[PDB]
């Protein structure tokens, strides 16, 4: 029982860094569309 | 004397050589070094471990 009550916390801590891994990988490719957007509109100037 | 007409019309097609298309102007991130903290000596608790 002692065992399994620490083993615990630790798996917790662990889903705690998934989420945020997870969270950032978003954020971070919604970025990423936002950028290569502005890059496209940038060629589009230029021949308009 | 001027290669004109007689009506002042000239007699040749000039040149201009067109000036050089837009110019594309871009930016870039700019990274620098960073450091890190330190440590210190630690201090010794009343408590176990």
């Amino acid at each position: 029982p002692v065992m399994l009550e620490r083993t615990r916390n630790l798996v917790a801590q662990l889903t705690q860094f998934g989420t945020s891994l997870l969270s950032m990988a978003e954020h971070d490719d919604a970025d990423e569309l936002t950028t290569l957007l502005l890059q496209q509109g940038m060629e589009l100037a230029t021949q308009s | 004397r001027h290669n004109l007409s007689i009506d002042g019309q000239p007699l040749s097609l000039a040149i201009y050589a067109e000036p050089t298309d837009p110019k594309a102007l871009l930016t870039s991130m700019v990274q620098a070094s960073q450091g890190g903290s330190a440590v210190l000596p630690g201090t010794l608790s009343l408590y176990r471990f």
